[PDB]
């Protein structure tokens, strides 16, 4: 069941290490 | 205006898909990844809009999460610390946050939810926990808790401001 109108995560093939790195670095 | 705050928050927080636990190394990387992307998007937006109220970071294993929060009222500024760990089973029942800054100020609540308000958050989460993650937890649990406790704890006389402790 598609949910095109609902929001969806910014998943564009990023890697976990990068994700958490920008996260902690953002303060 | 409670149900509308709740709806807006989910209407601005991007939704996830995976619901895995830390038990599986790979499954965890996937789940954790979506969680980070959703939370990063939320804080990027929130902080950029000069509406920051919390800050949350985690270990490379994403097992333990820590952060801090600041609130402003009556032209005064306050700060609080937070640190929690995700259960290996990651059940339908939301995780529990701990605040060492308030450990002793707020009364020792029942064993399970020392600062996890349950008033509307518990029924809200239990009725809808499709793909809800930590972003949703904080914005619909930690957020309202602080917005309910700041005015009450100030009028009751438990919290004070810290500018006067320094400069």
């Amino acid at each position: 069941g598609m949910s095109v109108t609902e929001l969806t995560v910014e998943d564009s093939g990023e890697s976990l290490e990068d994700l958490m790195a920008k996260m902690k670095n953002m303060w | 205006m409670a149900d509308e705050a709740t709806r807006r928050v989910v209407s601005e927080i991007p939704v996830l898909k995976t619901n895995a636990g830390p038990r599986d190394r790979e499954l965890w990387v996937q789940r954790l990844k979506e969680e980070y992307q959703s939370l990063i998007r939320y804080v990027e937006n929130n902080k950029n809009a000069d509406n920051d109220w919390f800050r949350l970071e985690s270990n490379k294993e994403g097992t333990r999460w820590f952060g801090k929060c600041w609130y402003i009222h009556d032209l005064l500024k306050y700060e609080f610390d937070i640190e929690f760990d995700i259960p290996i089973t990651y059940p339908t029942t939301a995780p529990e946050i701990a605040v060492p800054e308030l450990d002793g100020k707020t009364a020792k609540m029942y064993r399970g939810g020392k600062i996890c308000l349950t008033d509307h958050f518990k029924p809200l989460w239990a009725r809808n926990v499709p793909k809800f993650g930590l972003a949703h937890l904080m914005a619909l649990g930690l957020g309202p808790w602080l917005a309910v406790e700041i005015p009450d704890l100030i009028q009751k006389g438990v919290i004070q401001h810290k500018e006067k402790c320094n400069q």
